[PDB]
């Protein structure tokens, strides 16, 4: 509104697309433990996590960049932040660790895990869980844009939490972790942050109004206020302005949305297979490519802000863009200058 | 001896004062000869002198559009683009980058750089280097121009 | 310094005339212009 | 292009205009990809469509039913360009195509469906793979799991039609012809290099199986997987050595290479000495290896590199 | 010898001519008379001098009084930075703020260059402002500037000419 | 500037009378108001808001 | 008349010319005399001054060091307070801050005394203040040293230039 | 006489008799060509003191034009540190307190640099005085008598001073 | 100033013979050698 | 400049003596107890307040 909640929201979102992790966590963090006999380090509730991610939200109004909530609980026991640190506090070094697994291609665990693999195929030991985990890191945006900086003791030479490294390896440190239940750890993971997410919306009954799941859904792009208000125009039309939606409701679309990179072939072929794209076509597709049954309500809403303009007729190529852009979130970016990789870019095609 | 030495003084002063009564109705004679070997001169200097202005007062200019365009590359990436945080370390490494320049500049001309000195001597390196192009004899206008204070320094010194 | 070894006063000091819109309108045609150089660069570097 | 064209230049079979063609020199176009095209003129009736669906309803395993029907059977231009994507395209493409084409839940079509499927993949007058799939009047449908299979059938005839024409017509070949095999597709600089030491160190050993041969070329088919893996061997600084770089062929097939390839690969590829693979290119040669694409002339290169670094960075 | 004969002549000549024709009295009443010229001409300013002299302090209490509005305004940006800074808008919003007025004073302090041709140094800044304000008001009361200061050129140049017929090593008035 | 050029010392320079509280009369007051205008322009800058 | 008063300068010049020459062996007599009793007389008011220009030269040289021990306290206080106990981006508040805290001081010594300060000026001018301060309170006799310190250099300019018009024999350059 | 008529027409004649009897003129003659000879044998004892100082000035110039670029590489290898060690082998803000500490540690340097000399540091009249440094520190080595070179250069400013104002064109000489 | 006392035009200032190549090759092998100088040195500091 | 009017070389300039030790001891204690000021002001600011 003109004054710290506006000019500062676009000040977060460029400390969270171009700032160097370190700077990133201890401003989101709030608490900083102190219970030591003099030792203090930083931690950050679960809710700030998310915070840490979805752009457009504005941390609290005195916590900054460093005012924090001294110490001397916060995550339920079932979520899987209660595996890290003490209840629901996430470390630094956690927290670094926390976002390559968040953002990282299914493939890439199959790959690392199934090279390393000391002797068979799928499970690792502790000392190889470092390498996989340090190669993998190294190719993430937050992986190269983060030299550690021991001078804030935001440093990240220490092993893995070891809150959860018992509850991969055991408690003898000696546990060989299949591939198969690490990939059920990452899915129990984005299926708990987009929980957090979604309580970040204030459910009256466990239901999220519509307009509320819109901006949920195109969040992670510039502006598009016109887009909403697209939509806003079809609450009238449809009727369907007082529903909401329940968090099993949006959950399943997220699932179906994780084989975006099927359903875009499945769209452009019902483009060009003569079919005009609404309703009964991209309910139906949901059930043979994700097997996930979408309601109506969901089908509604998508429609009315990625039809052309008031026919149904999903616009694929701008819908597959952002959903794109949405599955992975804001982190996949360089979040980086654009020069050295593309200077040494140039050299490499323009010599021949 | 001695005596030789006082009669040379009062020789002088029963001479001189015929002396400088006709150096007054002399300089004039050599003077006004001067005053028309340069008009015709000077007519072409007073234009090599001002297109060789017009060339050293849009550096001037041109010096301070170079200043607004660098200084709207960087409030353009900091705000819209790019952050600050991610823009600092380049709008360092020229403020430090001009102070490798402001001391190149010094050791190419044996003179520290300041902006009225160094705009004159840019000045002077446009009017040679234009002044060769018209092709007018340098080397006699300015020893036109100091053999006029001769011709004037000493008229004013005849005040008796 | 305001005066000269003689006692009189130095003469006036020459301004530009309009100096302050001479420069005041070389600048922001030119500041501008330092947006589009680098607006047209990022959407190059992207 | 040349699509249009390459076809047409070995399209000796045309019928009432329409150019069409017949196993044969299809499989020239494809096997070796340069007989000196001299395709001439001729036109077959009615009389050669009941002839060659009739050579339909005899026999034929995938191998060979496709071989045996040279200079008969009939293809036309359009199921050239649907038969190019089974061997220039993954076929993760036809199982989403079939799933969403097929009456809703079977992965089966009609005759009817199918006309639109080789126009869909294309982007993406009976002829014998019509009567191949479906009955003489369209009697049966178009299950996917049976044109699955199919595509995996063609997928082997290919390899094997042409490893005797490389295994100088024996069911063996030594290291030599095989690395005239793997580089058939490669350039003029660096190809003597190759050769060079193809020459000095690799000894005339002994040969490939056919299985086996075909087991690398099933290898060429997740090389996508496997350029990941050499790439995190890059990361993590080690050599590529045969412990590993089984490994890498390993999980990039889910089968795993014999030993007799493995090394003859590398003696092709040890320009270091055995522990330094080009792998930065090693999968080059095996990408550009069936690409239908060209290098980009110099002075075209002057306005396509700004195109480089658009898609390159 | 012979030649002091005819110098004891030449000596004794011109000695009757300093006497006879009163010479040490003549040069004396010329001497009288531009020390005269020279109270003629300082009566002649000293109309203007109690003029100039009320210029050249109203011309002054302005220039001593911008040079306050330079460190007030110096200071009340100070204490908008500041107060822009702690309880409001945090540090890290200002810093790229608070150096485009940073760099955007290094490219007010060479605009003044071009406006006019001298450096920006703070002694002359004050210079050249006083003598503005100075004509500006020396234009309103319309005193002849141009007489007044050509005036006080031929003081400064008589009375060096005076101090030169009295010099005490090269004797004119004995 | 020790020593004028026959060795005679330089008259001593003068001050300024009340020279360091001449400065802060006029660098406090001014620093205090130069917050008050800052808050009484960013509050302003709601209630009166456009964009 | 125009016929006379000419010829009266000329026998003037003639009369000099018959005089000067010995007029300047009357002059060198005393002159070098006079410029004598003023050096026996300087000697002992000089050698307070030797020493006023001593306890007040010390007073200002460790005002040099002050000066620069303060300029290195100030960045011992901000690498112990940067590394050790706070992060740099809670140190470049203060230490911008600083850095405008001066560029508004060497301002006000601007307006507070009008100069520039440059270093080597402002040296001698803290020499000065502390140079009268240490002749008033000693008593010392400031206004008849330098009015001394210049009539004995008056005679030395004033010999000197006596010189060549009896060494080379040319005319008095006045 | 009573007027100009005869006294002054007397000793503006008697006068004449000196000026020719006397040979004056030779006087004027000779006594301007004194000098010319002492000048001449000036310029005389100063060419063996000049071929030797032109040496040193030239071995005392270079070695000042060397540490002009000596400088200017310090501020170039100090500036390929600094871009390396804040892109891609530390962070900014690990770079930001030492690359500012350097900043300030020249404005502690540039003073330090006042208090050790009593002058003012600026590229100019700095760089002089290191070169009248290194000239004297090869004087003290070559040891040619600067006290006479230096001395002796004033004689010829001098005496040549006094023989272009002998021959002004308004007084007679 | 531009003019001299009398009125004549000061003398063309001397410029400095092959100026850029001497600045632009004293900077640049200087410039590399200050990113190699530093190359070796973090990786050298990790160790210690 | 370099030279005199007359063209006779300027006399030398003369080097504080040992002004670099004069110029290190007056700038170790100085910047030590520069630090030695900020650790012993920290932790009467977060303690005795």
């Amino acid at each position: 509104s003109g004054f710290r909640d506006r000019k500062v929201m676009e000040y977060e979102n460029r400390i969270r697309a171009y700032s160097t992790p370190d700077k990133i966590f201890r401003y989101f963090a709030t608490l900083k433990v102190i219970s030591e006999p003099g030792e203090a380090e930083v931690f950050m509730t679960p809710e700030d996590f998310v915070r840490s991610i979805t752009p457009n939200e504005k941390q609290p109004e005195h916590l900054g960049l460093d005012q924090y909530i001294i110490k001397r609980k916060f995550a339920d026991e079932g979520s899987i932040f209660y595996t890290l640190g003490e209840c629901g506090l996430i470390s630094f070094s956690d927290y670094i660790f926390l976002t390559t697994v968040l953002s990282t291609p299914q493939r890439n665990f199959e790959i690392a895990f199934k090279m390393f693999d000391l002797n068979g195929d799928g499970e690792v030991d502790m000392e190889e869980f470092e390498q996989v985990q340090s190669i993998i890191r190294s190719q993430t945006s937050m992986g190269m844009r983060h030299r550690d900086r021991p001078t804030t003791g935001n440093t990240l030479k220490s092993g893995l939490c070891s809150a959860l490294t018992t509850y991969f390896f055991g408690a003898d440190l000696k546990g060989k972790l299949t591939i198969k239940n690490f990939l059920e750890f990452q899915r129990k993971l984005q299926h708990d942050v987009l929980k957090l997410e979604f309580e970040r919306h204030d459910p009256v009954d466990g239901r999220i109004t519509e307009r509320q799941f819109g901006g949920m859904l195109l969040a992670y792009s510039g502006v598009q206020s016109k887009k909403l208000t697209a939509m806003q125009r079809q609450l009238k039309k449809h009727f369907k302005e007082g529903k909401g939606l329940t968090f099993q409701e949006v959950e399943n679309f997220f699932t179906f949305l994780k084989n975006i990179n099927d359903v875009d072939t499945a769209l452009s072929f019902y483009h060009m297979a003569g079919a005009s794209l609404d309703k009964v076509t991209m309910q139906q597709v949901a059930r043979t490519v994700a097997k996930v049954e979408l309601s109506d309500h969901v089908c509604d809403v998508v429609f009315a802000l990625f039809d052309c303009d008031g026919n149904g007729e999903l616009s694929n190529k701008e819908f597959v863009s952002i959903m794109k852009q949405r599955l992975m979130r804001g982190l996949e970016k360089p979040k980086d200058m654009g020069f050295t990789r593309l200077m040494q870019a140039m050299w490499k095609c323009a010599q021949e | 001896n001695d005596v030789k030495t006082l009669v040379q003084q009062l020789y002088t002063t029963l001479c001189i004062e015929q002396h400088q009564l006709n150096k007054e109705r002399e300089l004039i004679e050599r003077l006004e000869d001067l005053k028309e070997q340069l008009a015709p001169l000077e007519k072409v200097r007073i234009e090599i002198s001002r297109k060789a202005e017009k060339r050293t007062t849009l550096v001037l200019w041109g010096g301070l559009a170079y200043m607004a365009t660098q200084f709207g590359i960087l409030a353009r990436l900091t705000w819209w683009e790019y952050s600050w945080d991610i823009m600092e370390p380049v709008t360092y490494f020229i403020t430090y980058g001009s102070a490798m320049a402001m001391y190149a500049y010094f050791v190419m001309t044996r003179q520290e750089y300041v902006y009225p000195e160094a705009r004159d001597r840019q000045y002077l390196l446009f009017f040679h280097k234009g002044a060769k192009k018209s092709r007018f004899d340098l080397e006699k206008y300015n020893q036109l121009k100091d053999a006029i204070a001769q011709a004037e320094m000493d008229l004013k010194r005849l005040r008796d | 310094v305001i005066v000269t070894r003689s006692g009189a006063i130095l003469p006036k000091p020459v301004k530009m005339s309009f100096g302050l819109l001479r420069v005041f309108s070389i600048v922001i045609p030119f500041l501008y212009v330092g947006t589009l150089i680098s607006k047209n660069f990022a959407a190059l570097l992207e | 292009s040349l699509r249009k064209q390459r076809f047409m230049q070995f399209s000796s079979l045309e019928h009432e205009g329409e150019y069409y063609m017949t196993p044969r020199d299809f499989l020239f176009s494809v096997m070796f990809e340069q007989m000196e095209r001299k395709t001439s003129v001729k036109k077959l009736t009615k009389k050669d469509i009941e002839d060659t669906l009739s050579g339909i309803q005899t026999a034929g395993c995938g191998s060979t039913f496709f071989r045996d029907l040279g200079d008969k059977g009939l293809i036309s231009y359009t199921e050239y360009l649907f038969l190019l994507t089974i061997l220039t395209k993954p076929h993760s493409g036809f199982h989403v195509a079939f799933k969403m084409l097929d009456t809703d839940g079977n992965e089966m079509i009609e005759k009817r469906e199918f006309f639109k499927l080789q126009k869909i993949i294309s982007k993406q007058i009976n002829t014998t793979l019509q009567m191949r799939f479906f009955g003489k009047r369209g009697q049966r449908k178009l299950h996917y799991k049976e044109f699955r299979r199919f595509m995996e059938n063609l997928q082997t005839e290919i390899q094997e039609m042409e490893f005797l024409q490389f295994s100088k017509g024996l069911s063996f070949m030594r290291k030599e012809d095989f690395a005239e095999w793997l580089l058939f597709f490669t350039n003029t600089e660096n190809k003597d290099i190759y050769w060079k030491n193809v020459r000095e160190k690799l000894s005339a050993g002994e040969s490939i199986s056919l299985d086996e041969f075909k087991s690398f070329c099933h290898f060429t088919t997740h090389l996508e997987d496997f350029a990941i893996a050499m790439q995190m061997f890059s990361l993590a600084h080690r050599p590529v050595r045969l412990a590993e770089f089984k490994r890498a062929v390993k999980v990039a097939t889910g089968q795993e290479l014999s030993n007799n390839i493995l090394d003859t690969v590398f003696k092709i590829f040890d320009l270091d000495g055995d522990e330094c693979l080009s792998h930065e290119e090693f999968l080059g040669v095996l990408k550009n290896r069936m690409h239908r694409g060209l290098w980009v002339p110099q002075h075209q290169s002057i306005q396509e590199y700004w195109k480089c670094v658009k898609k390159e960075s």
